């Protein structure tokens, strides 16, 4: 009589992960498996990993993707945490690379357009798979990617970079080893085009021995092109690994290429059944919507499990209102539109991020110091550079917060940063006012 | 049942009409009223609402209107400067001219038709109770282009394929409208006097060759020709002749659908109607239609 | 079809169907054994072994049970969890479980592990700035064909940041792009100095 969770027998030890580790799990009664993931309480609760691991379990159940390992249950005990979770019989996507050797050019694709759906998923989510690598890529019997341990995962906030770089030194974008800021997306990218050179050619793009050279190879962005691979697959993985974030290959650009479109099945990248994509919950704004016009917060509850009745055809009419793109958004590059105004003559005048300055950064810190203490401002230093002034409004009453943040253009030149927070006056003319009073008065 | 553009609206709520991304306008009360004409056209926005530092909420709404207004007012001649237009703040001419007309995004479509229509204006900006602030200004073109979208999977009834000699819509009788030589400042009088969108250039045997709307208006300061509106409407119409299609014209004998369909497909907000040949008849526009719509 | 899928999740209410605790001790001892106050210290319950860690799970009700474990005949409690001292002179192992449901225990556990409005100076290299805010929406030019107030989606990092265009006059001019209800707005000021 073995170990026993909820009707299952835990087993043989599939690996470990950054936190705790998965042990093979099977059923008892009828004989389905499952991979429990042993998180120790102890060992969560010794580290700051607690909020970390509070996201991951929100995150794994808000997912509903066929290439993304499914959370059953997680059962917790006062000991430790206990995650039941999908089993894949397969293995891990490395030991097939070493195995099988290089994956036929049209088997690699099926295989890569699989891991990008679900890499495609988690960016609608607003999630970010930082580790990405055939180690955490995993098949199962009928040859299908899915993607595990989300535990490197962070959270895609506005107006916010993240620069927290992951352990693997390969599998990484020229930003994470130089340990720069960053956008989530263009990583998950990046990481994917050194996992298409993986299944494709069998060897990394960027190898070598000792750490230094490997991070000049990343810099460089210069990788060996075989004979065997096309002229179409070979200017993906060029567009893919790029050294520049903005010059690099996007979600849109992937779907677009002409490669990727080929033996590309229609249940991957779905427009009208992308709402009810999400399983957690019909929108919260859209639930009050319904609540607002019939019935109180709640209300049918058992009727939506009951299916007899309302909330489904307000979502439904959402997808109406996004299939039209020219309606809600615009197009950058045709007949003139009978609103556009003609050229005013005297040069079109460029917007430019906050102000720029020369000086010292020890100079520009005692000057932002001496201009917020000639007004009523209260803030709080959270870095030697990071700031989160404060200002009550003396006509509204409300209180209206910003950060800011100083950052480097070149060697001599200098930029500061304003970012708005969130909470009878207006909140976005609010923060202008509070900008525009500091900017007056420096210089 | 029977009505089912009024079930268009009323449960549908204003947020549906706001886009995506868009640009939006402020101007402080405090700037020249001259340097914000100028700045409408750099931006290319129609118009945009005005904000109060010392009242710390949005108290009006500029438009192309004000310009307008300020001309007949002010302009004395070619030769003598409008020393009203430099000097004068969004303020100051403010106080001149003449409550804050908006409306809710958690509101009505049905409630926000009929502020249009009540309060006699063409552009009403939405603000946000929670937060504060404006998110989109309201057109009647906007409105109608919704509806197109929505209307596609709905039957439209009996009265939606009537004529127009047989249906009331659009004002018949005492139509305004301006000649090839007939100046700039004299067709401006009539924005004031008449009080309408669009004036419609005609021939004197009666044939109509262009049209002048508001938006026309804002060509002189685009050009900084304000200075000069003793010239005729057909050379402050230079510009556009190199690249225009013709005029928008329909007949009497043309189902309501038909002409629905043509104001979304032109982008325009007066559509001039005229039978059998060119000739003077009087002009539907986007205000007539949507009244027709709510009752 | 995936109304479907999404209902099921749907009609799932959240619950834990058994509430059980780990019990666990790592040594290098073949025969391992452990009593408590669950079995009123009459039977010892065996110990399954993990190559290296041993493990036996049994569901004990919620409160204060104190337990001691026994290797190669010889009964020795875990020093690296907590112990209380018993009536009758050794001090064993204590286990006291009251919530085991995930969410709310991460926040008992959350629970556990600069200054609010307070306006100071600070004493004793700048973070480099990411490319993504050098791009500007507004500086981006769309199509002749669409309405001139219509822009196109943008990114989300690059929203509730300060954009401002250099004064030619008096006047100052400074935008920036937030987010409503899903809905994505750009407003301009226009204010004199
Ligand atoms: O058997 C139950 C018992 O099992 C475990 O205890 C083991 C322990 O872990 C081992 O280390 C070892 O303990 C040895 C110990 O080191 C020695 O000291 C000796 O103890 C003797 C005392 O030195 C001596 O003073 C006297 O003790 C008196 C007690 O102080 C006094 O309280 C009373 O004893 C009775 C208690 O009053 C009463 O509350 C009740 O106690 C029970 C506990 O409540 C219950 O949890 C359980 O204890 C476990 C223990 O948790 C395990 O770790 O059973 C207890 C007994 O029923 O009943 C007590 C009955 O004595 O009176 C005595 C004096 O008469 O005598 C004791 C020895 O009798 O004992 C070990 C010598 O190697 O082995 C023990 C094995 O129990
Ligand atoms: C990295 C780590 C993670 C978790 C951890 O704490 C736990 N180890 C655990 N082992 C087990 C466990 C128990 C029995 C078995 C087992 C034994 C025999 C046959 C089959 C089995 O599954 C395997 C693992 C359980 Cl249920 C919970 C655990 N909690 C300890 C460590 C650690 O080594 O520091
Ligand atoms: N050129 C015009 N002359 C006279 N009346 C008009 C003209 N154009 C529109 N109208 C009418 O004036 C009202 C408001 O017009 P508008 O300002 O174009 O919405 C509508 O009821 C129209 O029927
Ligand atoms: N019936 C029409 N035919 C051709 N052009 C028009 C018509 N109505 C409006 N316009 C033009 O469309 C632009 C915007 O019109 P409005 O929405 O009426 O301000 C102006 O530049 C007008 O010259």
């Amino acid at each position: 009589g073995r170990v026993k969770i909820g009707h299952y027998v835990l087993g043989d030890t599939l690996g470990v992960g950054t936190f705790g580790k998965v042990k093979i799990g099977e059923h008892q009664l009828t004989g389905h498996k499952v991979a429990v993931k042993i998180l120790n309480r102890q060992k969560i609760r010794s580290l700051d990993v607690v909020g970390k691991i509070k996201r991951e379990i929100q995150n794994l159940k808000l997912f509903r993707h066929p290439h993304i390992i499914k959370l059953y249950q997680v059962i917790s005990t006062p000991t430790d945490f206990f995650m039941v979770m999908e089993y894949v019989s397969g293995g891990e996507l490395f030991d097939y690379i070493c195995k099988h050797g290089r994956v036929e050019e049209m088997e690699a694709r099926r295989l890569f357009q699989q891991i990008l759906s679900a890499v495609d998923y988690c960016h609608r989510h607003m999630v970010v798979h930082r580790d990405l690598k055939p180690e955490n890529v995993l098949l199962d019997a009928h040859m299908n990617a899915k993607i595990a341990d989300f535990g490197l995962s962070n959270m895609m906030s506005d107006g916010e970079f993240l620069r927290t770089s992951c352990g693997s030194p390969n599998y990484a974008a020229p930003e994470v080893i130089s340990g720069r800021l960053y956008a989530g997306p263009e990583v998950d990218i990046w990481s994917c085009g050194v996992i298409l050179y993986a299944l494709l050619c069998g060897t990394l793009p960027f190898d070598d021995e000792h750490v230094p050279t490997l991070f000049k190879k990343i810099r460089g962005g210069v990788f060996y092109i075989p004979e065997y691979l096309n002229r179409s697959v070979a200017t993906l993985l060029m567009h893919m690994l790029q050294v520049d974030p903005l010059k690099r290959a996007t979600i849109k650009d992937i779907r677009e290429h002409e490669w990727f479109k080929q033996g590309l099945p229609s249940y991957l990248f779905p427009e009208d059944p992308s709402y009810d994509a999400n399983v957690i919950d019909d929108e919260a704004v859209k639930e009050v919507c319904e609540k607002f016009e019939c019935t109180e917060s709640e209300v049918m509850n058992s009727l939506y499990s009951g299916d007899p009745q309302a909330y489904h055809l307000i979502i439904d009419n959402r997808r109406i209102m996004n299939q039209a793109s020219e309606f809600y958004l615009a197009s950058s590059p045709l007949k003139p539109h009978p609103e556009r105004m003609p050229p005013l003559i005297a040069k079109k005048a460029k917007w430019h991020l906050g102000i720029r300055s020369q000086s010292k950064p020890y100079d520009i810190m005692a000057e932002v110091y001496r201009a917020m203490k000639q007004l009523d401002f209260e803030w709080k230093v959270v870095n030697a550079y990071h700031l989160r002034v404060r200002r009550k409004n003396p006509v509204t009453g409300n209180y209206v917060k910003m950060s800011l943040q100083l950052y480097l253009v070149d060697n001599r030149s200098y930029l500061l940063d304003f970012k708005s927070i969130d909470d009878l006056g207006s909140h976005t003319m609010d923060f202008f006012e509070m900008c525009a009073s500091l900017i007056t008065t420096l210089a | 049942n029977n009505s089912v553009y009024t079930s268009f609206m009323k449960s549908h709520r204003c947020y549906d009409l706001i886009p995506t991304s868009s640009k939006l306008v402020v101007f402080d009360t405090s700037l020249q009223v001259k340097k914000a004409f100028f700045a409408l056209v750099t931006n290319g926005v129609r118009a945009a609402p005005l904000w109060d530092s010392k009242k710390q909420s949005f108290v009006g709404m500029l438009t192309i209107t004000d310009f307008i207004n300020i001309l007949h007012r002010y302009y004395k001649s070619a030769l003598v400067q409008i020393y009203e237009l430099e000097e004068h703040k969004i303020e100051t001419w403010r106080e001149v001219y003449l409550p804050l007309v908006c409306i809710s995004p958690n509101a009505s479509l049905f409630d926000a038709v009929s502020s249009l229509i009540r309060n006699k204006i063409h552009r009403l900006p939405v603000i946000d109770p929670e937060s504060g602030n404006t998110l989109y200004i309201l057109t009647h073109k906007r409105i109608l282009k919704f509806l197109k979208l929505f209307i596609t999977e709905f039957p439209k009834p009996e009265f939606m394929s009537k004529s127009l000699e047989e249906l009331q819509i659009g004002t018949y009788a005492n139509i305004a409208m301006v000649r090839t030589t007939t100046p700039v400042y004299v067709a401006l009088g009539i924005f004031v006097q008449h009080r309408v969108s669009a004036l419609p250039v005609v021939d004197e045997k009666g044939r109509v060759v262009d049209i002048y709307s508001k938006f026309d208006v804002i060509n002189l300061a685009a050009e900084k020709t304000y200075n000069n509106l003793d010239v005729s409407v057909t050379k402050a119409l230079q510009h556009r002749s190199h690249y225009f299609e013709g005029v928008l014209k329909c007949y009497l004998h043309e189902t309501l659908e038909t002409i629905i369909n043509r104001l979304v497909e032109a982008e325009v907000h007066r559509l001039v109607v005229v039978d059998e040949n060119d000739v003077v008849k009087g002009i539907v526009s986007l205000s007539d239609i949507l009244q027709a719509l709510v009752l | 079809f995936v109304s479907w899928q999404q209902d099921l999740e749907d009609s799932v209410k959240p619950t834990q169907q058994a509430r059980p605790t780990v019990i666990r001790w790592s040594e290098g001892g073949k025969e391992v054994f452990i009593s408590g106050s669950f079995n009123n210290w009459s039977t010892k319950i065996p110990l399954i072994k993990s190559h290296n860690d041993f493990v036996a799970i049994l569901d004990l009700p919620e409160g204060e049970h104190q337990y001691k474990f026994f290797v190669d005949g010889q009964w020795v409690h875990d020093p690296s969890e907590p112990v209380v001292t018993s009536q009758l002179g050794t001090i064993n192992n204590l286990i006291h479980v009251k919530k085991s449901d995930f969410e709310v225990f991460d926040a008992l556990k959350l629970d556990s592990m600069g200054q609010e409005m307070y306006a100071f100076r600070s004493e004793e290299s700048p973070p480099i700035l990411p490319p993504h805010l050098l791009q500007v929406i507004l500086n981006k030019d769309t199509n002749i064909s669409c309405d001139p107030a219509l822009l196109p989606e943008p990114n989300h990092v690059m929203l509730n940041h300060l954009y401002a265009l250099s004064i030619k006059d008096s006047v100052m001019v400074l935008s920036a792009t937030h987010r409503y209800k899903k809905k994505y707005v750009t407003t301009l000021l226009y204010k004199p100095i």
